[PDB]
């Protein structure tokens, strides 16, 4: 299941393998058919969520349309259960981008120092995204440090 | 200077007022067992006494809110349907 | 100095990620024919195989999205109703 | 003419609205920065390719240093 998750992540990160949707749809159908005759769905869901975290917390423009196809296929294969957690994670991504819009509005208001130049700050919830280890700590840039401090004050 | 930072893409994680020092259900802590377990061993017999995280970013002992599900069904510090999004700290 | 610029009224034009090197419908190019035309002549018989520009600043071959209008009706890289605001590069 | 070419004109007006909105947005964060003496007074308009045809071949030549800095800041934003 881990290798299947890696394969689906490789197919989802970019549509280089087949620009047209036809072959993408066929290969996704074949992948879900292969997943149908598979056990140990818990590790599959865990690794799929980890791949979602990796692909959403990095450069975007992954597909901006195939996420709906992926969630629909999950809802018709596993059903509202493990796919429900991924729906919650997508809702949390929406929350983060709305909070980023709010922080941009706050920077347009203050707009005085160089603390928040292009501070693209994402706000996530503990439950959806597991801790990397124990939230590491070390010296950070001071202008952006005061930017993060003002974001925390907001 | 030679290197200057222009853009930053930090990700901020948030947690509600779970009161890590007082469990909002049993008032012991966010760890170190609960009222109905007390002693560390207390005839553990496997099972578990870890922390339970909900969809509302609230944290209590698994035992505390597992028992509390029989008294009510909405997280006491709010009015949201309690989920079980995580297990353990 | 003798002449210094105070105000500027530049106009910035923008285009989306049309991928000029790899057509989003036929993985060929933003020019140089398409999958169903291939060869330059290929019995052209007038007609045209130029680029089509939509209201969403997306560009594909006219043939590609003309055929794609029968499969779906919303530009694949987004969810917008596709227009025909321009013809050719 | 009827709802046909007037639809294109309405789209052009929508493009004008988009351009001025992107102008106020650009400015907002140019005032927040204020790095070099190239953005003293900037009025940048953002238009879409479809509405406004390309002039001839998108001409290019070396830009004065203050407009150079202004364009660099706008592009970074
Ligand atoms: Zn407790
Ligand atoms: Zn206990
Ligand atoms: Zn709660
Ligand atoms: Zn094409
Ligand atoms: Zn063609
Ligand atoms: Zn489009």
């Amino acid at each position: 299941p881990e290798y299947l998750s890696l394969f689906i992540d490789d197919k989802l990160k970019k549509g280089v393998k087949g620009l047209t949707e036809q072959e993408v749809e066929t290969i996704l159908d074949k992948a879900m058919v292969l997943f149908r005759f598979m056990q140990e769905k818990d590790v599959f869901e865990r690794y799929y969520k980890q791949h979602l975290a990796r692909r959403l917390l990095t450069n975007k423009s992954v597909s901006d349309d195939s996420e709906k196809n992926m969630i629909s296929k999950l809802k018709t294969e596993c059903g509202c259960q493990f796919t429900s957690k991924l729906e919650g994670m997508f809702r949390d991504m929406s929350i983060s981008n709305t909070t980023m819009d709010e922080f941009r509005q706050h920077l347009q208001a203050t707009g005085v120092s160089l603390g928040g130049v292009d501070l693209t700050v994402r706000v996530l919830t503990t439950g959806y995204w597991p801790t990397q280890s124990a939230t590491p700590k070390c010296n950070i840039p001071p202008a952006p440090r005061h930017a993060f401090e003002i974001f925390r004050r907001f | 200077k030679r290197f200057e930072v222009k853009k930053w893409n930090a990700v901020a994680l948030w947690a509600w007022d779970i009161v890590v020092d007082n469990c909002a259900i049993c008032r012991n802590h966010i760890m170190d067992l609960c009222i109905e377990c007390q002693a560390n061993q207390a005839s553990a017999t496997s099972e578990e006494c870890t922390v339970a995280w909900g969809v509302c970013n609230h944290a209590f002992h698994f035992h505390c809110i597992s028992r509390w599900l029989k008294t009510r069904q909405v997280c006491p510090l709010d009015n949201r349907e309690w989920e079980f999004q995580k297990y353990g700290h």
